[PDB]
């Protein structure tokens, strides 16, 4: 038999796994399917915060104009997260998706400026390239290595036309005078389901390079890269979808038969 | 809230025999 | 609709088709007392197989199942062998036989290549049937693709019959991938189902294989167009409206 650990593994697997704006079909679909409340939101409750982590999750605080993302990278414990920007932490109610308890936070340190400067150039490259897209910018001490992770978040749902689809990019440079190490992947998810259910799914890995110089010229030089790499992905997404439309798609089945007409459904019993 | 027409569409009517498992 | 079953196709509506046959097997792992019915009730991915006796490719899903084993279309034998498995009357078979014959016809000029198959099955007032479609590429060129065609019909015959009603519901699943340096890794796959219903005459200028075969080309060829729309026209759009 499939024991209870396997269950709850499975749970949690599909919870994690569900598609953008969809979290709470999904929950609630398991949650009648293992009719066991408490050991739900207990062996899952990892589960919730992995799928918001690895979403980013936008989220609204009452008090501060700007959203901020859900990420692994800002993840301070006890369901607390950091908004680096806004200089907080606040409360993530990874079921309700709601922001409560914001409380002032220290961020500030040597990185902060290389942070600030990153941020600033990210926030108008996001809001120049993406109908409502949200951005949140990290530094990170992480090898004794100075990091700035730049994570990129837009989405669109209308369940109403049964369709959702969202838009991730993650951003490291890590700032080792003078020549910084650039690693990206862009993420895309979009799902239709009238009638069906229908996925794209996509992603592109970026390396590349940049001369570590001022801190306003390296983000400079950073928001290029991210702009120039993130503008070909676009692109050639869509290239990709007229050759599909235009070869592939045709080549599977024919329109009609050669005769441009439908069967003559008698002649094909009678031989 | 979505259709499920798979669910009523017609379905094998002498008694299967399952898979292993 | 809050029952089990609704919760669980909900749940494959939602789930990434391209873990389509995992997420099969864990649902019926996370509920096994709807094994059967979900087998019945999601469609799968068709294998193809090998029938070793004809020299014919046949096609393999749950309506042609019995225990581990599945039956050729063409040899109406199981493999592996089974020393009962279910199959039709001699008289439903003759049909089968008829059937398969006029769905090949039909997968050559449409589809000028694939497999079919098709498998029926008694029932009390009448009997069903699917006609199953598989085209695939090799996996050699730069853009994956795969074609599956699901098409279950329900035929219930009146007292004479000179009429029947024909219920169908057809499912195509289409599958894209590329990996190419523009564009990174991309998959597009799922699958759209609609149903119909019609009374038809059934006469031996239009016997029942014609009037299915009508049915099912109908209903292909509405399910072709409406994949195009949501493929290269709706999910390329949402795309362009992220960014």
């Amino acid at each position: 038999r499939v024991s209870d650990e396997e269950k709850v593994r499975i749970a949690a697997k599909f919870i994690t796994h569900a598609p953008p704006g969809e979290f709470n079909e999904v929950f609630n679909d398991v949650r009648l399917l293992l009719n066991n409340d408490n050991l739900l939101r207990e062996g899952a409750a990892h589960a919730f915060a992995q799928y918001n982590m690895d979403q980013f999750t936008p989220v609204k605080i009452e008090g501060y104009d700007d959203q901020v993302l859900i990420t692994e990278h800002g993840d301070l414990g006890n369901g607390r997260f950091l908004d680096p920007r806004n200089k907080i932490s606040f409360k993530f109610d990874h079921l309700r998706k709601e922001a409560s308890d914001p409380q002032p936070e220290d961020t500030e340190s040597a990185l902060k400026q290389w942070r600030d400067a990153c941020d600033s150039a990210l926030r108008a490259y996001v809001k120049d390239h993406y109908p409502n897209g949200f951005c949140t910018v990290y530094g990170k001490s992480i090898d004794g290595q100075q990091t700035i992770i730049a994570c990129i978040e837009s989405h669109q749902f209308q369940p109403k036309n049964f369709w959702n689809g969202r838009w991730r990019s993650e951003w490291k440079f890590t700032i080792t005078p003078p020549t910084a190490q650039v690693a990206a992947v862009l993420k895309i998810q979009v799902h239709y389901y009238e009638d069906g259910n229908v996925q794209l799914v996509s992603h592109k890995d970026i390396q590349d390079s940049v001369q570590v110089s001022s801190d306003v010229q390296t983000a400079k030089e950073f928001i290029k890269i991210i702009e120039n790499a993130e503008n070909e992905y676009q692109t050639a997404i869509s290239e990709n979808y007229q050759t599909m439309s235009d070869t592939t798609f045709k080549a599977l089945r024919r329109q009609l038969p050669v005769t441009r007409t439908k069967i003559d459904w008698n002649k094909i019993l009678s031989y | 809230y979505l259709a499920h027409p798979t669910r009523d569409r017609a379905k094998i009517q002498h008694s299967r025999r399952p898979p292993t498992r | 609709s809050d029952q089990q079953l609704d919760c669980a196709l909900d749940l494959m509506r939602r789930l990434p088709p391209q873990q389509i046959e995992k997420n099969l097997s864990d649902l019926i792992d996370l509920v096994p007392s709807l094994c059967e019915d979900l087998l019945s009730s999601v469609d799968q991915p068709l294998k193809i197989a090998r029938d070793k006796v004809v020299g014919k490719d046949y096609l393999l899903c749950d309506y042609n199942r019995d225990g581990d084993s599945y039956r050729s279309p063409w040899s109406n034998k199981y493999d592996p062998p089974l020393e009962d498995g279910a199959m039709p009357s001699a008289r439903l078979r003759k049909l089968e036989v008829e059937a398969n014959n006029a769905f090949d016809q039909y997968r050559d000029l449409y589809f000028e290549g694939g497999v079919s198959s098709v498998y029926l099955w008694d029932l009390d007032h009448g009997f069903a049937g699917v006609i199953l479609i598989k085209k695939a590429g090799d996996g050699s060129k730069k853009i994956k693709g795969c074609w599956d065609s699901i098409h279950v019909v329900e035929v219930q015959e009146k007292s004479s019959g000179r009429t029947a009603h024909y219920k169908l519901t057809s499912t195509v699943m289409l599958w894209l991938q590329t990996n190419k340096t523009g564009s990174g890794t991309m998959n597009l796959g799922g699958s759209l189902t609609r149903q119909m219903e019609k009374d038809e005459t059934v006469s031996d200028s239009s016997p029942h294989i014609a009037n299915i075969g009508r049915l099912v080309e109908d209903m292909e060829n509405k399910i072709r167009s409406t994949l195009n729309e949501i493929y290269f026209g709706k999910t390329k759009d949402i795309v362009n409206g992220l960014r």
